[PDB]
């Protein structure tokens, strides 16, 4: 499916950028 | 729609002039506050959203042009240090660096030839900034060694003002769109950007000319095109005809990336629907996780879809002006949608 195939493409590249975020400790504004 | 939000609190700035931009800054690590910069006139304002619908007052920044107005803001972090940082530009086509601890301006970049109305910074390196530009160009900086890196625009750029931009989750490719009604892609993991990147590391600077885009249709929308955004390998974007349109270049089973800049077709996948939106400058927006998709109204009313579905109306009696943008929170727990009155609402997630 277009819908199914998009959602994993979006749900493997979300989980890349949330690792890098997870590995990050940005200083409080 | 499975998702609803509760309305637990609201207030107005007092300069009662419109808030273009809201954007929460999704660098904070978790356990610190939720924080969120609104702008307009000629001020940025950060709050911080604390238990009970706090929404608390840090400081804010009031340009030394009083007829400056700041259309557009976005968040990244100073990589040596790990502070945060807020760009901000509008009508001056100034992009102004602000330390948001101080709320002081700590650089300053001009060339633009008029108003700039997007800033969006690179998802994977927090120095490349992308600014697009009613002087019919988008503009790609390394904030790091104040360097243009390239300017997308000229023979086949866009031959009208630029409003909206946006990278894919991974970094590798822009679409903008503008008052010319195209969309136009500009890809960025090309070997001459890739190279033009790493030069900029390592410097005056020469900058890219991009006069060609990946691909360019005008087959979406028949008039102005004020926002666009990747959903995936998909595009969503917006016009005057109360829907935002999901989209992809080439024919269905035609791959993104082996699209030729020639491609002639394009694939109307479907519309998300709504009402009384067909006045220019309206944004929508989608959390992290691109599970929920939100867009506000000329009257207020704010309508919230679930993604994940191949719509839930938040409205307030007191919430009756234009909602130019909304913002969620990293974790989805908070949206914020700020108004032409100068008005902030806060909706926090059931
Ligand atoms: C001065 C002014 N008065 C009255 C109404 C609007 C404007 C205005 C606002 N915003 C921008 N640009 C930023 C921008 C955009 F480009 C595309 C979509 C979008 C926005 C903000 C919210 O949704 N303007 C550019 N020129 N006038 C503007
Ligand atoms: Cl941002
Ligand atoms: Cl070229
Ligand atoms: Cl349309």
């Amino acid at each position: 499916s277009m819908f199914s195939s998009n959602r994993q493409k979006i749900l493997e590249r979300t989980e890349i950028l949330n690792q890098e975020w997870k590995q990050r400790r940005i200083q409080p504004v | 729609c499975k998702y609803s939000f509760k309305c637990v609190n609201s207030l107005k700035e007092d300069h009662n002039q419109p808030l273009f931009g809201v954007q929460f800054n999704w660098h904070s690590k978790e356990g610190d506050p939720l924080v969120f910069a609104t702008v307009g006139s000629n001020r940025v304002t950060l709050y911080e959203c604390h238990s009970q619908g706090e929404i608390r007052l840090l400081q804010s920044y009031v340009d030394a042009d009083a007829d400056e107005n700041f259309y557009t803001c976005a968040w990244t972090y100073d990589s040596n240090t790990s502070h945060p940082l807020l760009a901000v530009a509008g009508s001056r086509g100034i992009i102004r660096i602000i330390n948001p601890i101080t709320m002081q301006c700590i650089k300053h970049y001009v060339g633009h030839g008029n108003a700039i109305n997007e800033l969006k910074f690179h998802p994977r390196d927090p120095n490349l900034l992308l600014s697009v530009s009613k002087d019919h160009a988008l503009r790609l900086w390394n904030i790091q060694t104040d360097t243009l890196v390239a300017i997308f625009g000229g023979v086949e750029g866009h031959r009208d003002e630029v409003l909206s931009a946006d990278y894919d989750l991974l970094g590798e490719k822009i679409m903008s769109c503008g008052m010319d009604h195209s969309l136009k892609l500009w890809r960025i993991n090309s070997k001459r950007m890739m190279n033009a990147i790493k030069e900029s590391y390592d410097y005056p600077f020469i900058s890219q000319k991009i006069h060609f885009p990946d691909f360019s249709t005008r087959d979406i929308h028949r008039n102005y095109v004020d926002c666009v955004r990747w959903l995936g390998d998909l595009i969503l974007s917006k016009s005057c005809e109360n829907a935002i349109v999901c989209w992809k270049p080439g024919k269905m089973e035609d791959d993104i990336d082996k699209i030729k800049p020639s491609e002639s077709n394009v694939t109307i996948l479907g519309r998300f629907d709504y009402s009384q939106c067909d006045i220019w400058y309206m944004r929508f927006s989608m959390d992290f996780w691109q599970k929920m998709l939100a867009l506000g109204n000329q009257v207020g009313k704010l309508y919230v879809w679930d993604l994940e579905v191949e719509c839930t109306t938040l409205t307030h009696h007191k919430c009756g002006a234009a909602i130019r943008q909304t913002s969620f929170s990293r974790d989805s727990s908070i949206l914020i949608a700020v108004c032409d009155d100068a008005s902030i609402w806060r909706w926090d997630r059931l």
